[PDB]
Formats: structure tokens, sequence, C-alpha cells
């Protein structure tokens, strides 16, 4: 019931919106998981691991370079936009909106959202393997050796880039190998981010779960905490307290206007 | 620390 949801929306002073893979899938963002979602001969399970990076950093960087570069042609969708406009509009009224996203593509930021927690990191951040520095990086290509590399076609040869020519840390003294600042399979979420998320979720008086569900990770980490405060939760997804079935780019903008 | 996907 959209009207009942909107009655809560009109009164809520602090909205937390959790976004999952569904909202990035509607922008056409490949993630390489499952049904013939291949990059050359591999899937994300093979590459998005510290062991793959340790064994073949050039191959893993080709894969991340490809992913960075495809984002030039993948755009924010109406769900991203509605969420950013809603944040701006409510902020002007002294009402707060925060986004907790599992997505690493920065589409929320390209849509105009400010208060965003990236629990899995970003394709457009690097972390230095040596000094640990995390930095924004949108450079195309990230390093000259990767220029024109990363093609997904199974026939493509490996670039076999020497490790010293992959992205390096720019502090002259350091020059460590950079890795994508993304949470890989088998790795832990950042505790500081989770603390901040918990504070937002404790404060919130309405919670939306978009392009994933309350019962799965990562929403399942916190959604019980919010439900037990008596706080309404509204789901927007394509799956079987409120639930709006369909593509988020159709359902969300009318709910948030 | 929390493993992504709970390690699953
Ligand atoms: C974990 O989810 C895998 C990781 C990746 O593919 O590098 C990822 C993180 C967040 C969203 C999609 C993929
Ligand atoms: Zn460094």
């Amino acid at each position: 019931d959209l009207t009942a949801f909107r009655e809560h929306f009109a009164k809520a002073k602090h909205i937390a919106i959790i976004t999952g893979a569904g909202v990035s899938a509607e922008s056409g963002v490949p993630t390489f998981r499952g049904p013939g979602g291949f990059w050359r001969k591999w899937q994300a399970q093979d590459l998005a691991t510290p062991e793959a990076f340790s064994r073949d950093p050039s191959l893993v960087w080709e894969f991340y370079h490809y992913r960075r570069e495809v984002m030039r042609s993948k755009m924010p969708n109406p769900a991203h936009l509605a969420i950013a406009e809603c944040e701006a509009r409510l902020g002007q009224q002294g009402r707060s909106v925060v986004i907790i996203t599992q997505n690493i593509d920065e589409l929320h930021h390209r849509a105009g959202s400010k208060h965003v927690y990236e629990i899995h990191g970003s394709l457009f951040k690097t972390r230095c393997m040596s000094c640990g520095e995390v930095k924004a990086n949108h450079k195309s290509p990230i390093c000259p050796a990767l220029d024109g590399k990363g093609a997904p076609d199974p026939n493509t040869k490996e670039a076999r880039i020497p490790v010293e020519l992959l992205p390096r840390c720019e502090r002259k003294s350091c020059n460590g190998l950079l890795r994508p600042h993304v949470v890989w399979f088998g790795e832990t979420l950042d505790s500081d981010i989770l603390t901040a998320v918990e504070r937002e979720l404790e404060k919130c008086d309405l919670c939306l779960v978009v392009g994933t569900s309350s019962i799965v990770y990562p929403a399942a980490m916190f959604a019980p905490q919010v439900a037990s405060r008596g706080v309404p939760v509204a789901e927007f997804n394509m799956e079987c307290k409120y639930h709006f079935e369909g593509p988020c780019g159709s359902t969300l903008p009318p709910a948030l206007e | 620390g929390v493993l992504k996907e709970y390690g699953v």
C-alpha cells in the first residue's frame, strides 16, 4: 500500500536507505557472477580474491580496469536520481537521508547523493599494499600500461604487465603496489564504517531496502535491530513490513516524490 | 570483522 507508506514517508525525520545489487543491475553494471557472466575465461569468484591478486596482479588489474572503464557508459538510473533528489530536498527541511550501499560503482555519487556509506568500497578508490593509504582515483586509464587493456572477449591475450608498471602509490618514498579499495571474497568489512552505519540505523525512523532484501546480507546485519525499535521497513525489489514489487527505477521515484 | 556474505 503506497498510500500507507507515504504517510510514514511524510513524517519520517531520518531515513536510511540500503541498496543492493539490483539497483546497479538496472544501470547495466556487469558483475560477472553466474549465468554466463564471464570475463574472458573467468568469473568474479576467481578474480575478486586476495589470492588471485597475489598470484596474478596484472590479470586482476585488467579485470578492475575493465570495470572502471565500462562505468563511463553506465549511467545512474531513476532510482539513484530519486534517492539523491530526495536527500537534497529533505536536507533543506532538516530531515536526514543516508544511503548504505553494497555497490562499488559510485552511481549514487554520480546521481548527486552526498551522505553515502560504501560498505564494500569503490572501483574508484585505491589502497596501497605497502603504506595502507586509501585514495580516490578516477583516472582513465589508471596507469599507462593498462591503456586499451581489460577487454572481456575470451580470445584476448593477457597483458602480462610487470608488477612495477601496475598502479603504484604516488608518495615518492613508498611506491607500493595499489589494489582496488574493494572488499573481496573472504575479506572483512571495515569496522569503522559498520560503527557509523549502526549509529545511522539506530537513529532512523524509516528504513528502505532497495534492490536486495531485509533477510539477506548485508541488510540482515542490521534490519532486525531496526525492526525491534518498531521502525517501518519498506522493500523495493523483484522478489517474493511494506514490499513494492518491480524494477526500482519504476517503483521508487513515485514513492519518494 | 564481518566477512562479506558471512563467508558463505
Ligand atoms: C563481492 O561482492 C565481490 C566484489 C567484486 O566483484 O569485486 C563485489 C563487491 C560489491 C559488489 C559487487 C562485487
Ligand atoms: Zn603507499
